[PDB]
């Protein structure tokens, strides 16, 4: 009847005549129709005529928050997520009584946080992330009457945290991160949120300990303490945490040992204390537990990878570089797990690299820098087609690199530096259509490039100093336009450069010293636009220095020790040159001890 | 739109 | 780190259309593996090689927390903006090459501070104003390189300046000084 009639139409029309509306999201809102339930964004629940949602996110809509909007008696859910709504959240937004979700994210709202938002009963959801908010989080957020999800993330709040919001019982989320707030410690109240499920206080300035209480929390599945100055123990308390999924408290101050109660914790699939000075060993306890991923990189652990970690079914990623840690990588490691990432380096690990790392087929990334690893890489590599970046670098590694590895066709990085490797680049190297840098350097390595590197034609960089490679440069090898450095000094490469060094437009560095090389440097040389550092020294280049080599603008030049005659170019005649033409009997210029 | 980062491990890699 | 960060602040303000700073992944623990990166045996950036990339936008300050770095080579681009005044705190710097660019304003006083800088190359820019008299102070400076640019006033004849012959010099809009032949007010 009367008593059930409403102008929520009218004052829809009121909300539109007060936003900017560039791209017309509002053109259906027409005054004409007997009803706004078909308007863009708007739902009514029931047959009845009564507006219970209004849904405007991403709509591009522009001025401050429209008051007018909590005269729909009905209203239950609201977002403006995504829009330049702006100026303050004014204190009338407590007129919506009828409110369950309130999200007003990626905003450009202004100000203090109104504190009569605690006066709408009915709120469950409060969602203010993305706006310019500052000030203190108001005394009135403690008595929230049905309040399950506060998030004020990525705002200007200014304040410390406040305790009393740990007196919000129904609370399950907890989203204060990216806040510059004033240092401030982790309230021991937030011990008693017994419904929460998310804590995420990252990047809140929280200093001083964790506090015990948080151990209380037997339904929390995210506990992000991250980016903070936190200090102390991870507390044994944190066992407690019969729920927990996932645990952050990377780049904190935290000292001691990782608790071997962290065992206890069934449902824990994430595990990231990196960057703290967390000393001791890792727990077999914790490593029996079947984590997704543990990160534990840039601390001062010591001992041994429990083998327990290599049983879990989940584990993708392990990242525990800038440790102390000694002994063998688990035998079994990859083999029961789809392991994507393993990042093992700046630690003491010694012994063969585990057989069966890419059993499941996922590895992408192999970076075990910085370790004392010896024997063959495994053959199964060979096969790991999903590998992108390989890091086995400044190892005790030896042998042939497996015929298959040359050629994984996603590889991005391939450095096999400072190890013993031998044998020779296969022909498969053809099939790495992914490869950008190739660092082959201080090796054992020995043959002649092979002509398939002409056909990586995204290869950026060929490094593979310090070596016992043989042969002419194959004809392919100037075919490579995208090279800007080419890395070949101190091997045994002979023959002569070719016209078709012209090719090498992107060529920053042509570093051919301590080699075979005879023939003539080709008048081409002055023709790559890019070339800075030039260095053919300790070579058998013979023939007159080109004049185009005048064109370039290099910082670095040597032509020192080779069969080279004639005048220098009198540009080349500069003192700074003095020791770029040392060695070269036939060669005269007017540099003081040359000619 | 200042993109918001998820809650979740670090990703520092060699 | 630190530096790999500095590099990073430059990506984001500069324009890339050829994706070549594409490698610049700044969750790396350092930059030393990044395309047109350098770093030495420590692991410290010693060059950024960016040349003839069809890079546009503006330098950074932050260039000039990179203290190994030896060579600066973003010549041949459309560079636009200023010579930020904090390339002066590149101790280590002997290559500064930012020719056959747009950039405009003055040459920062701050590049005397470049006690090891040897290679100087402004040339094809829109800079104006005098050459500061600190760059006769770069007693290793052996390449100088000023010509074609906006540039007025003294040219210096003392300390590094003596050996720079006109051709450094080059058209220029009102330079003068014993090197141009037109003698100063
Ligand atoms: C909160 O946002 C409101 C909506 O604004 C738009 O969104 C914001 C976030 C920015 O992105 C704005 O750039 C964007 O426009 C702001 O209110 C709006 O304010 C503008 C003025 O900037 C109002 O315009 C006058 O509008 C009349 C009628 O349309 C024009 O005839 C008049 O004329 C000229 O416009 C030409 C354009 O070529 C200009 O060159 C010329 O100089 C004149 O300005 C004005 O533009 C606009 O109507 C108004 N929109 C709505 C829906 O109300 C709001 O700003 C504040 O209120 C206005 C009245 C003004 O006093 C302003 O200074 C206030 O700050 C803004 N509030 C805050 C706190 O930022
Ligand atoms: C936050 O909110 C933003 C709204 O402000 C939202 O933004 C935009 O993103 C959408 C989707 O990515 C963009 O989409 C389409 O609009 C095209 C028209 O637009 C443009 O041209 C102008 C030049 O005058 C330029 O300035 C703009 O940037 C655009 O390039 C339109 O052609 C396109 O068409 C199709 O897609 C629809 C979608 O269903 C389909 O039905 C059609 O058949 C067709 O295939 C899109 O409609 C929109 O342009 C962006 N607008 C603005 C203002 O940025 C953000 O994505 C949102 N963010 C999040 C995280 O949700
Ligand atoms: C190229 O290189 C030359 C050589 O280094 C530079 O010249 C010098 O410049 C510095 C400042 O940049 C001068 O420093 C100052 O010392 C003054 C006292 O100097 C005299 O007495 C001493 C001691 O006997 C002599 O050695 C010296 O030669 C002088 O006779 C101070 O009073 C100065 O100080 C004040 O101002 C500063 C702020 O700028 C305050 O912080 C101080 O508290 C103080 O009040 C100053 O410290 C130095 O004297 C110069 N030497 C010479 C030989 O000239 C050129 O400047 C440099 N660049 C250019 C563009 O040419
Ligand atoms: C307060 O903070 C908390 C914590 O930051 C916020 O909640 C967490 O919010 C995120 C963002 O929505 C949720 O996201 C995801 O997880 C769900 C659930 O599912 C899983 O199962 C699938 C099945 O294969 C698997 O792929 C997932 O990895 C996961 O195990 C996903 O459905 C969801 O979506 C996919 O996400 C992709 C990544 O963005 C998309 O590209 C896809 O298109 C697809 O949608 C997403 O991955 C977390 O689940 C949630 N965590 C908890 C413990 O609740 C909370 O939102 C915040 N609120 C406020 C208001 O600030
Ligand atoms: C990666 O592998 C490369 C190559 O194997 C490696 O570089 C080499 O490093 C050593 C030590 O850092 C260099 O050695 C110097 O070598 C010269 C010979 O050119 C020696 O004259 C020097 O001195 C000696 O005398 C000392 C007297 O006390 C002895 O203690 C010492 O053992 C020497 O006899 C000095 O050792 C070597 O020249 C380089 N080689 C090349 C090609 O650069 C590099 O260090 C490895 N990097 C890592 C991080 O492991
Ligand atoms: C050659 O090697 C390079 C370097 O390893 C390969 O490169 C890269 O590709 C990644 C995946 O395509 C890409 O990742 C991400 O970041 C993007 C934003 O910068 C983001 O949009 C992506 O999105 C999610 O991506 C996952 C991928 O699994 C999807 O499944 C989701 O749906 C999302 O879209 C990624 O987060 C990375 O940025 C890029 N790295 C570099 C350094 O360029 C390249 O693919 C290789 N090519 C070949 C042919 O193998
Ligand atoms: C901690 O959370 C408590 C539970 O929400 C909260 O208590 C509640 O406080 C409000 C506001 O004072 C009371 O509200 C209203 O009803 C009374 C009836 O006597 C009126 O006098 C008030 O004007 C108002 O309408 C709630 O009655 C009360 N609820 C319960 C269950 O006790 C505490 O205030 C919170 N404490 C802190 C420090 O934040
Ligand atoms: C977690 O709450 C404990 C229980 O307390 C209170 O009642 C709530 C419903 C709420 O109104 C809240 O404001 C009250 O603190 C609390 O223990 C407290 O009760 C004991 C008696 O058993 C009392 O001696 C003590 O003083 C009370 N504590 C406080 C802080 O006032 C418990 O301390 C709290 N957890 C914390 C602070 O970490
Ligand atoms: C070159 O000659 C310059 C001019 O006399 C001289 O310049 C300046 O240095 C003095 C003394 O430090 C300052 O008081 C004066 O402000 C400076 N003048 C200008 C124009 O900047 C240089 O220092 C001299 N260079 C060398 C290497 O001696
Ligand atoms: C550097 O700048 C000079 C001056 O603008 C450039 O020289 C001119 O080039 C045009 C052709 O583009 C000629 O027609 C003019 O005669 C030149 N002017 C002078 C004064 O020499 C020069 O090309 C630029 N250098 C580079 C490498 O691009
Ligand atoms: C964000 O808040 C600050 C401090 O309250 C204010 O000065 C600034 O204008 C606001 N920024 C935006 C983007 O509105
Ligand atoms: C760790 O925190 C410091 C600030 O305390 C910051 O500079 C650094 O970049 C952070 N690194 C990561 C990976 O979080
Ligand atoms: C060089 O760096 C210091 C900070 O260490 C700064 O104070 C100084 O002004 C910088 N110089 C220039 C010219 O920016």
């Amino acid at each position: 009847g009367s008593s059930m009639d409403n102008q929520d139409g009218f004052i829809l029309q009121q909300v539109k005549l007060s936003l900017d509306d560039p791209d017309s999201y509002l053109s259906s809102w027409n005054s004409n129709d007997a009803s706004p339930c078909r308007w863009s964004g708007v739902s009514c629940a029931g047959d009845f005529s009564s507006v219970t949602s209004v849904d405007l996110s991403s709509a591009n809509l522009a001025g401050p928050f429209p008051s007018v909007i909590c005269r729909l008696s009905n209203l239950a859910h609201l977002s403006l997520y995504n829009n330049s709504i702006n100026s303050t959240l004014p204190l009338n937004i407590a007129a919506c009584k009828s409110l369950q979700t309130l999200d007003l994210s990626q905003n450009l709202l202004t100000g203090e946080l109104p504190q009569t938002l605690a006066d709408i009963p009915t709120l469950v959801h409060l969602d203010l992330t993305g706006n310019n908010f500052s000030g203190d989080i108001p005394a009135s957020f403690g008595k929230f009457e049905n309040l399950e999800v506060l998030s004020l993330v990525y705002n200007l709040l200014d304040g410390t945290i406040p305790p009393f919001l740990g007196n919000i019982s129904t609370l399950k989320m907890l989203n204060l991160s990216y806040n510059p707030f004033s240092p401030s410690r982790i309230p021991p109240e937030f011990g008693n949120l017994t419904n929460l499920e998310v804590m995420w206080l990252t990047e809140c300035h929280l200093v001083g300990q964790i506090p015990d209480s948080l151990g209380q929390l037997s339904k929390l599945v995210d506990l992000d303490l991250a980016l903070n100055d936190l200090v102390g123990h991870i507390p044994p308390s944190l066992g407690g945490l019969t729920n927990v999924v996932q645990i952050e408290l990377y780049n904190n101050s935290l000292t001691g040992e990782i608790p071997p109660e962290l065992g206890n914790l069934k449902s824990l699939r994430l595990l990231d204390a990196s960057m703290n000075q967390l000393t001791g060993k890792i727990p077999d306890e914790l490593c029996r537990v079947p984590l997704e991923s543990l990160n534990l990189y840039e601390n001062n652990l010591e001992g041994e990878l429990p083998a327990s970690i290599a049983l879990s079914p989940n584990l993708y990623e392990i990242r525990i570089f800038g440790n102390r840690l000694t002994g063998g990588l688990p035998k079994d490691l990859g083999l029961n797990s789809p392991l994507r990432w393993l990042d093992v380096s700046e630690n003491e690990f010694s012994g063969d690299l585990p057989a069966d790392l890419c059993a499941k087929g996922e590895l992408e990334e192999l970076l075990i820098i910085h370790n004392s690893f010896s024997g063959v890489i495994p053959e199964s590599l060979a096969d790991c087609r999903s590998l992108t970046r390989i890091r086995l670098a400044y190892n005790r590694f030896s042998g042939s690199v497996p015929t298959g590895f040359w050629g994984l066709p996603h590889v991005n990085l391939l450095e096999l530096v400072n190890n013993s490797f031998s044998g020779e680049i296969s022909k498969s190297i053809g099939g790495a259509s992914n490869l950008s840098l190739l660092i082959l350097s201080n090796n054992e390595f020995t043959g002649s490039l092979p002509e398939e590197i002409g056909s990586l034609d995204n290869l950026n960089q060929l490094s593979a100093s310090g070596n016992k490679f043989s042969g002419s440069l194959p004809d392919s090898l100037m075919s490579l336009g995208e090279l800007g450095t080419l890395d070949l000094h101190g091997n045994q490469f002979s023959g002569e450069l070719t016209s078709g060094i012209k090719s090498w437009k992107k060529l920053n560095e042509l570093n051919l010293a301590d080699n075979e090389f005879t023939g003539k440097i080709p008048d081409e040389i002055g023709s790559l636009s890019v070339l800075n550092y030039l260095d053919l020294s300790g070579n058998m280049f013979s023939g007159k220095i080109p004049v185009s080599l005048q064109s370039l603008k290099l910082n670095q030049l040597n032509l020192s020790y080779n069969r080279l005659s004639g005048d220098l170019p009198p540009s080349l005649a500069k003192d700074m040159y003095k020791n770029s033409f040392i060695g070269n009997p036939g060669l005269c210029g007017d540099i003081k001890g040359l000619c | 739109y200042v993109p918001v980062p998820a809650s979740g491990p670090s990703r520092k890699h060699n | 780190n630190l530096e790999g960060d500095a590099l990073h602040t430059l990506r984001v303000t500069l324009v890339d259309p050829n994706n070549v700073l594409q490698s610049w992944d700044p969750t790396l623990v350092n930059p030393c593996t990044w395309f047109h990166v350098t770093c030495n045996n420590e692991n410290s950036v010693i060059r950024v090689d960016l040349g003839n990339a069809e890079l546009s936008g503006h330098l950074v300050p932050e260039l000039g927390v990179l203290k190994n770095l030896q060579y600066l080579e973003l010549y041949s681009n459309n560079i636009t903006g200023p010579i930020p005044s904090n390339l002066g705190n590149l101790t280590n710097l002997v290559s500064l090459d930012l020719y056959l660019n747009s950039f405009s304003g003055p040459i920062p006083e701050s590049l005397g501070k470049l006690s090891k800088l040897r290679f100087l190359r402004l040339n094809n820019n829109s800079l104006t104003g005098s050459i500061p008299m600190s760059l006769t102070n770069i007693t290793t400076l052996q390449v100088l390189d000023l010509s074609n640019n906006r540039l007025s006033g003294s040219v210096p004849d003392n300390g590094s300046f003596s050996l720079f012959t006109p051709i450094s010099f080059a058209n220029n809009l009102d330079l003068c000084g014993p090197v141009t032949s037109h003698p100063c007010p």
